[PDB]
């Protein structure tokens, strides 16, 4: 077929991000999977005349022994953008979030029938090193679409749609949503159902050369985090306090908390050890301020514009809540995360955070991660299973863990 | 020879031409030397004649050899690269010794006139174009271009060992056994076979090159480990650094102790214990790099113990993957680190110290975490995989620890081992407030424009002093402020702070900073037994923030 023609954003120039150390098994895993992308003439060895560069990692399938290739196109997505949003952009549906059951399949297979501008395959450079650097390392490129870049699922637009064409018409009510390597199909179907109608969906797609995994989302349960107040049979100094603190915070967020009752009750200079009494105008500002810590935050919409942010923070005992928002402290969603390493986990919490982002706006939010940049770095692809890879920085959480959000 | 292989299709960046410097007079016997060279290369192939029709001219200068015996022709090519596209990276790394494997036989071959062996793309020799000129610039001069790679342009080191690897792959598949480090113009051969069966597979390579237009050695072979290499001697068996020597002076200029700290610093890869923070102190200002410095009590035997380490050679042995590798780490003093890796017993790999700061206020637990993931990244780059790690702290000190901190942790498969010093957390926060304890409401403020600050407290005893400070910020007031609340305190102290910045800093167990207050609430928290500390919103008018608040910031405010 004749290949679609791509460029960069003006001004910009390709990758030449540096590949990060990796380990034996993976470095034999990449090997084998790149002395058979060539064998197939997926990918192309290249020369030193080409100074692009992309990293790549090797993770695993969805828990089966068979190593994945994983192209970190982070950076080359930043610098086609243009491309892949505007020119060619993929419409999100507002309907997916609110769908009973909806199922993620991995496409990706598909793009390595199409063919890669002969262009542009020079910025998909990227390479395989070697132990200690005893060794040059491998280097290639691709030619036909790889997986990790956001234009591959833009081109392959036109032909996912012939396929899905015949699905759809017969199931109106089923939203199928592509987002990067994956589609997502959401009906509100009883369990058995659904299921059924995504094996119908396969063979369609089997149709095409092109198998598929499994995997479901419940987004019609996915419910706030609220900030919850202590609710205790005692009470002492320092109990209401700290009540006061948080409670303060809730002002510069969610309007109309009242905290001048509360405060300046039972105050001057008492232990605070010291129990106290209560009052009624407590309880009544208590459950009214709570009460309108339940419901989301008034004023705050999301601004198709502006990134999406995700801030973590490690609670204690497995325990993790996090906040997407766009203007500091106005959330658009908080939520928590639960159930061995502390990396582990956290990478855990992240791809699901992404996730519900993806289902919900239909881009990934940027995180602010709290750990240490090389711990991070040094162990993500250990327990990571996603085909993307979302935008992060390292921050220091404050002594913030205090209230939930 | 001109190498058959194939050639490496070089273009110049996007918005530009070739270059078009004119050539600078020079004197007849320059004249001279430059048309007695050229027309040597010009026998050979590496150059060709052109006419005046190729508008690309690049500078040429000619310069003595040793003792001035024959001259050189030098190409400023500084034109041609920064129009020159861009390549990929010749070495994104340099093996280490202890990542190699142990070798039986092992020599070095090093490819002569290498550059000048390799085709340089057609399409792109136009543009490597000079002239030899005329006595006192009268007639046209010589115009000649290159076929080969210049030695002194941007793309030759990139070029050449991209050809290099593509000319030995048949060989190294042939012999799988052989393994075969290409560093530049030189070639590092080891093989696990005997001597007469190796310099005979030598040969076959020699031969295999020979055919590919790169001449080698004959019995010039340099082989013979030992093998002085990126400030190693690389044996077959082990290895170690190039021989270190301690001048051992009166005075030490800046100078000298810049390169000595130079040198311990790389001794320390092999040598442990190695010492460099007393005399890197010595460092610590913008000094003359001639101006002498005496060296402290401390220095003077830092460089003793040095001294001592440094008397008997020490080797590295070799990696061998087949065993797992262990690597324990000591802590020397306050904030340094030393540790080793090996895999049977005490025949270390490598060895290594950490002590970077990383920050103010840290403490011991978070350091020796730091120096775990430098070992485990360090340790993925030379063999491809983690070690196993003995250190000084014990399994309880690190749950607790990892537990309630607020920062993500992890730290692969580990042990305790008893080799003091060992390392613990100084003090712990109560969580929940000491019942009957004083309970000071410490604060403080501070005048921006003056810098007059008055941090101060009250209790819940109706004790409440307030001591007045002379440039301090807004924040020292209610660090200082913290500080007197542990002074005139009992053992056991409730603290309501409204300096989330002091909560902060307090609140992660610290045991040594680099403000000087810090330090000083360390000794305090170090001597309670029971502290607890809580924080309030800043004048908001709580019970409590309030009252004190207004003693301190009442006047002087
Ligand atoms: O794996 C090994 N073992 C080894 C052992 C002793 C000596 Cl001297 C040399 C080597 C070798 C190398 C190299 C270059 C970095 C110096 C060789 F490639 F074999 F030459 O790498």
């Amino acid at each position: 077929i004749e290949t679609v023609p791509v460029k960069l954003k003006p001004g910009m120039d390709g990758p030449k991000v540096k590949q990060w150390p990796l380990t034996e098994e993976k470095i034999k895993a990449l090997v084998e999977i790149c002395t058979e992308m060539e064998k197939e003439g997926k990918i192309s060895k290249i020369g030193p005349e080409n100074p692009y560069n992309t990293p790549v990692f090797a993770i695993k399938k969805k828990d089966s022994t068979k190593w994945r290739k994983l192209v970190d196109f982070r950076e080359l997505n930043k610098r086609t953008q243009d491309f892949w949003e505007v020119q060619l952009g993929i419409p999100h549906p507002a309907g997916l979030k609110k769908k009973k059951s909806v199922t993620v399949l991995d496409v990706g297979d598909a793009y390595f029938s199409v063919p890669l501008d002969e262009d542009f395959r020079k910025y998909t450079a990227f390479t395989i090193p070697s132990i200690n650097n005893e060794t040059p390392g491998i280097r290639y490129q691709y030619n036909v679409l790889p997986q990790g870049w956001k234009g591959s699922p833009a081109i392959f637009q036109s032909s996912m749609t012939k396929i899905l064409e015949p699905f759809k018409k017969q199931n109106p009510d089923i939203v199928i949503y592509q987002y990067m390597d994956d589609l997502y199909v959401g009906s509100d179907l009883e369990i058995g159902q659904h299921r059924t109608k995504i094996e119908e969906l396969r063979q369609h797609l089997l149709r095409w050369g092109l198998t598929t995994p499994g995997y479901e989302l419940h987004p019609d349960k996915w419910t706030v985090q609220p900030i919850v107040l202590p609710e205790k049979d005692s009470w002492t100094v320092n109990d209401i306090q700290k009540l006061v603190g948080k409670l303060n915070w809730a002002s510069q967020i969610y309007p109309g908390i009242k905290v001048r009752q509360l405060c300046k009750l039972l105050r001057g200079t008492k232990a605070l050890t010291e129990v106290i009494p209560l009052t009624e105008e407590a309880e009544l500002e208590l459950a009214e301020n709570r009460e309108i810590l339940k419901e989301p935050v008034h004023g705050v919409y999301y601004d198709p514009s502006k990134d999406l942010i995700a801030e973590i923070q490690k609670q204690g005992q497995g325990q993790w809540t996090y906040q997407i928002y766009q203007e500091p402290f106005k959330n658009l969603k908080t939520g928590k995360y639960a159930r061995t390493n502390d990396v582990k986990q956290l990478t855990e919490a992240v791809q699901k955070i992404t996730t519900e982002s993806i289902v919900i706006w239909g881009k990934t939010p940027k995180f602010k991660l709290p750990i240490q940049k090389e711990t991070w770095e040094t162990w993500w692809t250990e327990y990571w299973q996603a085909t993307w890879i979302p935008e992060w920085e390292f921050v220091n959480t404050p002594p913030l863990v205090k209230l939930w959000y | 020879p001109i190498s058959p292989i194939e050639t490496v299709p070089v273009k110049l960046k996007p918005g530009m031409d070739g270059p078009k410097v004119k050539q600078w007079p020079l004197t007849e016997e320059k004249i001279k030397a430059l048309v007695e060279i050229c027309t040597e290369m010009e026998k050979e192939g590496k150059i060709s004649k052109i006419g005046p029709e190729n508008p690309y001219n690049t500078p040429v200068f000619a310069i003595k050899k040793k003792d001035s015996t024959k001259w050189r022709k030098l190409v400023d090519f500084r034109e041609l690269n920064k129009r020159t596209q861009d390549f990929w990276e010749v070495q994104l790394g340099i093996p280490h010794p202890a990542g190699l494997k142990k070798k039986k036989s092992v020599t070095v071959l090093d490819v002569g006139d290498a550059y000048f062996s390799v085709p340089l793309d057609e399409d792109f020799r136009k543009y490597t174009a000079f002239t030899i000129p005329s006595i006192n610039n009268e007639t046209p001069g010589i115009r000649y271009q290159y076929n080969v790679l210049p030695q002194g342009w941007k793309g030759s080191p990139a070029i050449f060992q991209s050809s290099m690897t593509k000319i030995l792959e048949p060989f190294k598949k042939q012999n799988p056994d052989i393994v075969i480090y290409q560093y530049m113009d030189d070639l590092y051969v080891g093989s696990d076979l005997e001597i007469g069966q190796h310099r005979t597979k030598i040969e076959e390579l020699r031969q295999h090159l020979l055919r590919w237009g790169l001449t080698t050695p004959d019995k010039k072979h340099q082989k013979e480990p030992p093998f002085l290499w990126m400030g190693y001697e690389l044996h077959p068996d082990k290895w170690t650094v190039q021989p270190i020597v301690l001048p051992e002076k009166d005075s030490w200029t800046v100078n000298d102790i810049q390169k000595l700290v130079g040198k311990l610093n790389w001794a320390s890869q092999i040598y442990p214990g190695i010492k460099v923070r007393q005399l890197c102190k010595l460092l610590r200002g913008t000094k003359a790099l001639t101006e002498v410095i005496p060296l402290t009590e401390e220095a003077e035997l830092e460089l003793a113990e040095n001294r001592e380490i440094l008397k008997e050679p020490v080797h590295g042995v070799y990696y061998d993957p087949s065993k797992d590798l262990i690597a324990e780490i000591q802590k020397q003093g306050q904030g340094q680190w030393t540790y080793q890796i090996y895999q049977e017993p005490f025949k270390n790999l490598k060895t290594g110290k950490y002590a970077r700061m990383r920050g103010a206020h840290t403490n011991d637990v978070k350091q020796l975490t730091e120096a775990v993931q430098k070992i485990t990244t360090e340790s993925i780059v030379i063999w491809g995989k983690t070690p196993k790690f003995k250190l000084p702290i014990q399994k309880e000190t690190w749950e607790t620890w990892w537990t309630e901190y607020w920062q993500a942790t992890w730290i692969p498969e580990w042990e305790f081992v008893n080799t003091p010093p060992l390392v613990k957390l100084w003090y712990q926060l109560e969580k929940e407030p000491i019942v009957g304890a004083e309970t000071f409401y410490v604060d403080g403020a501070a005048n921006r424009e003056t810098k007059l600050g008055k941090a101060g407290y009250v209790t819940n005893k109706g004790r409440q002093k307030v001591v007045p400070l002379t440039n301090t910020t807004n924040q020292k007031t209610q660090l200082q402020a913290i500080y007197l609340a542990l002074q005139d305190s009992g053992l056991e102290v409730n603290i309501v702070t409204d300096s989330q910045y002091a909560l902060g800093i307090i609140q992660a167990q610290p045991d040594k900073s680099e403000s000087e207050l810090v330090n000083q609430i360390i000794e305090q928290l170090i001597k309670k037994e029971k502290v607890y500390l809580a924080w309030v919103p800043a004048h908001k008018g709580i019970g409590g923030n309030e009252q004190v608040d207004k003693l301190v910031s009442a006047g002087i405010r």
